[PDB]
């Protein structure tokens, strides 16, 4: 069956693993690779004869959400590119289809629809007449392997809430409804980033008996709304703890409340240290500035390793990663794995299939290329010096200024072996640093920026975004420019080296006649009449004194041709280049383990388990001894 | 109907009556109007739709005008 | 086939209207027939009262 | 083609017929609120004389 899938999604600002959560393209990916497809053959069916209606449609055909959250009246609209494509050998053809739009039917003298009288079909109605929710390519086709880079914008300058189901409607194959959800606030309320996936966070099960349960960061972003003011009630934890015959369990280990900004991100670090191998489902509230819960359900499990062998009796040291066997071996419990499985698709993005971790999409009008984006720092030990690369490319004409900006990943103010006390509450546990902190960028010039990061004594699994920040460098161009000018003044000054002394009129005084400009030469003269007869007005709009003074109304309408006409010459003259200044962001997601783990591989993925086993058999990262206190 | 009809024909009406210069036009007319003359000064006479079509052709000059082609009308539709 | 399609949905939603605007031309009938008994009964009270 | 005009001209009837009665209810509207402040003026002299 043609069928399609989103290689990559694209948007200002927002990480791209939380694009993809917050769209749950995971379950679009799954749905549109794998399914009979039973009840889509009477759905065709229905679309043919135009039996088909919106409504009905939206109940038997399972809507996914596709949540825009929430924005502030007047801020920049949001866009999401993203790129479609053909894993099936067969060309895919696809149209986008919502009977409430048009359907490629020439209206002729037809009534708009009417009041509708039901507030769902009037948002319908609004969205429609202002233009706030619009795909662009609306139908394609595409070749196997193709890429089609859709475009879906949102316009946030109406208020109130505003869902709109739109289907994908393959020509051959599935078709699954997309209910564009979002809501625009007049006013500033607090509103965490909730995708599904981050309201149920699925703690990666850990070791009964662990001596240093792993730090788990959990992420979350203010969305559109005024800065949001956090407060995290640990009561909840604390009952867990009671219960728990007074065992701390799902500790917090940053600061209980936190003010981020808007759009901006707070990290916070969680220890699951079980008892049981049960399941420790436990919800908090998180009180806003405002009156609100925003509630989040932390589910983990207990590992139940394996017995310690004693001393006498322990495995020498000098089993496939892909396998679930692999799976089954990082713990023995059949729901270990399960809920393993869970957390790798809510929070691995690598797992997923569709996702390409390429720019993919965006092509057109982002300044700078990440030829590779949510990059993955390897599973390092306890102090542990991990390097990556990523090459930044100016797709722009124009030099580009690059700085790089830590969310919550900024180091204390690379550590002191001795000194690292100093990464106390701070949600890494690690220095991540990069080579060029801030530099320029000529057009078409590749810059190799080397990301270390290194790691501290706490054991933790971080998914943490870094941001870089691309504008145009208007000290280079003005250096151009003045390098120009420099340049028109040596020619000038070669002229007058030519033409010893040419005389310019300073002043006139008293001239006794008028005495008009110098006449231009004949061909001159019909040079500037032919250049004066183009741009001439239009017969139709020019309107005679006469005629102006007997018919006021075309007199006003010669007057507001003529500020037009004026008005047309500004927005040329404008230099319409420099655009605005765009920031980028790469996720780089790692696990600082502890050489026990790491030897056991108790919390390596299996995705990476032949990289540790590597890492520990052959010393595969570097440890920067530096110099010993005593 | 102004963007598909009327600055369709107004756009195609620029750029060709812009692209004629305005020396080329006096040219034209002044060919024109001085076989009109010489016509007038030697024969006794002058007809319209009786001409010889030889000596003076005036709808050469309704044929040196420019023409247009059309697109498509919404109002009509 | 779209043209057919599309004239049956929007001939359906007008029929609708027209029959939602039937009724409340219904209901304002009744409240301007309320209305002109109202002068009778203030002008006959003014005259008590007076 | 043919299913198309049908339905071409079911809709277009009833559109016809709904832009009908909403010129009626203008008229009937024009027609009362000529009415209306005459009540409004005898509310006046009501309270006045109260």
């Amino acid at each position: 069956f043609p069928t399609l899938e989103v290689t990559d999604v694209y948007c200002e600002g927002l990480p791209k693993q939380l694009l993809w959560q917050l769209l749950g393209l995971n379950d679009l990916n799954h749905h549109l690779r794998t399914e009979v497809t039973a009840t889509e053959l009477r759905l065709r069916a229905a679309q043919d004869r135009g039996a088909l209606t919106t409504e009905a449609a939206s109940a038997a055909m399972r809507p996914f959400l596709m949540e825009f959250g929430t924005h502030g009246l007047g801020g920049r609209p949001r866009v999401v590119h993203v790129e479609i494509s053909n894993p099936t050998p067969l060309p895919a053809s696809w149209q986008l289809h919502s009977f409430d739009d048009p359907d490629g039917v020439e209206l002729e003298n037809w009534v708009e629809p009417g009041r509708p009288r039901t507030e769902g079909e009037r948002m319908r109605d609004l969205i429609a007449e202002y233009k706030l929710f619009e795909m662009r390519p609306r139908s394609g086709e595409l070749e196997p392997g193709a890429r089609c880079t859709v475009t879906i914008e949102f316009r946030p300058s109406v208020e109130g809430s505003f869902e709109l189901p739109v289907f994908l409607h393959i020509t051959d194959g599935k078709r699954l409804r997309l209910q564009l959800q979002a809501v625009t606030t007049p006013e500033p309320l607090q509103l965490l980033a909730l995708p599904p996936p981050l309201r149920t966070f699925r703690l990666e099960p850990v070791a009964l008996g662990e001596r240093a349960p792993p730090l788990q960061m959990y992420v979350l972003r203010n969305g559109g709304p005024a800065p949001l003011h956090w407060r995290l009630d640990t009561a909840p934890l604390a009952a867990l703890a009671e219960a728990s015959w007074g065992h701390p369990v799902l500790e917090l280990v940053g600061p209980e409340e936190g003010d981020i900004e808007e759009g901006g991100v707070a990290a916070i670090n969680w220890r699951f240290s079980p008892l049981e191998a049960k399941e420790y489902r436990v919800e908090v509230p998180v009180l806003l500035g405002d009156g609100g819960i925003e509630v989040i359900e932390l589910l983990g499990r207990g590992f139940a390793p394996p017995p310690a062998p004693p001393h006498g009796a322990a495995a020498v040291q000098l089993d496939d990663d892909t396998p679930a066997a692999a799976l089954d071996s990082v713990g023995g419990d059949a729901e270990a794995e399960a809920a393993r499985a869970a957390a790798a698709a809510d929070r691995d993005w690598i797992t997923w299939r569709g996702l390409s971790s390429a720019p993919s999409a965006g092509m057109a009008g982002r300044l700078a290329l990440v030829d590779h984006d949510l990059v993955s720092l390897g599973v390092t030990p306890v102090r542990g010096l991990t390097r990556r690369i990523i090459v930044l490319t100016n797709k722009s004409r124009y030099p580009l200024a690059f700085d790089w900006d830590l969310g919550c990943l900024a180091p204390p103010p690379l550590l002191p072996a001795s000194q690292l006390q100093l990464l106390a509450g701070r949600p890494l546990q690690g220095a991540l640093a990069i080579s060029p902190a801030a530099g320029s960028l000529e057009p078409g010039e590749r810059l190799v920026c080397r990301v270390s990061l290194h790691a501290g004594v706490t054991p933790q699994v971080f998914e943490g975004e870094v941001r870089c920040h691309v504008r145009i460098d208007d000290d280079a161009v003005a250096e151009a420019e003045a390098a120009a000018a420099a340049a028109a003044a040596a020619g000038a000054a070669a002229v007058a080296a030519e033409l010893p002394f040419v005389e310019q009129v300073e002043e006139v005084i008293a001239e006794a006649p008028v005495r008009g400009p110098p006449a231009p030469p004949p061909a001159v003269a019909a040079a500037q009449r032919a250049s004066r007869l183009r741009s001439r007005l239009p017969v139709h709009q020019y309107m005679t004194t006469a005629v102006r003074t007997r018919i006021e109304p075309l007199n006003a309408a010669f007057t507001a041709t003529m500020e037009a006409r004026t008005r047309r010459l500004a927005d040329a003259t404008r230099p319409p280049s420099w655009p605005e200044p765009q920031s980028i962001s790469v996720t780089l997601r790692g696990r600082i383990l502890d050489e026990r783990q790491l030897g056991a591989l108790r919390y390596v993925p299996p995705h990476e388990r032949a990289a540790a086993r590597a890492a520990v058999v052959a010393g595969a990262a570097w440890v920067p001894p530096a110099m010993v206190p005593f | 109907w102004s963007t598909q009809v009327f600055d369709t024909i107004q756009g195609r009406l620029q750029a060709a009556v812009d692209a004629r210069d305005p020396a080329a036009i006096e040219s034209r007319l002044k060919t024109q109007y001085d076989q009109y003359l010489h016509t007038t000064n030697t024969k006794v006479a002058v007809f319209r739709d009786v001409i010889i079509e030889q000596d003076y052709n005036p709808l050469a000059a309704a044929d040196a005008a420019i023409r247009v082609p059309t697109g498509d009308i919404r109002d009509p539709l | 086939r779209k043209e057919r399609d599309f004239h049956r949905m929007h001939h359906k939603r007008v029929a609708q209207e027209k029959n939602k605007l039937l009724t409340d031309l219904r209901r304002l009938k009744e409240h301007y027939a309320k209305y002109e008994p109202t002068i009778l009964e203030l002008k006959k009270k003014y005259e008590t009262l007076m």
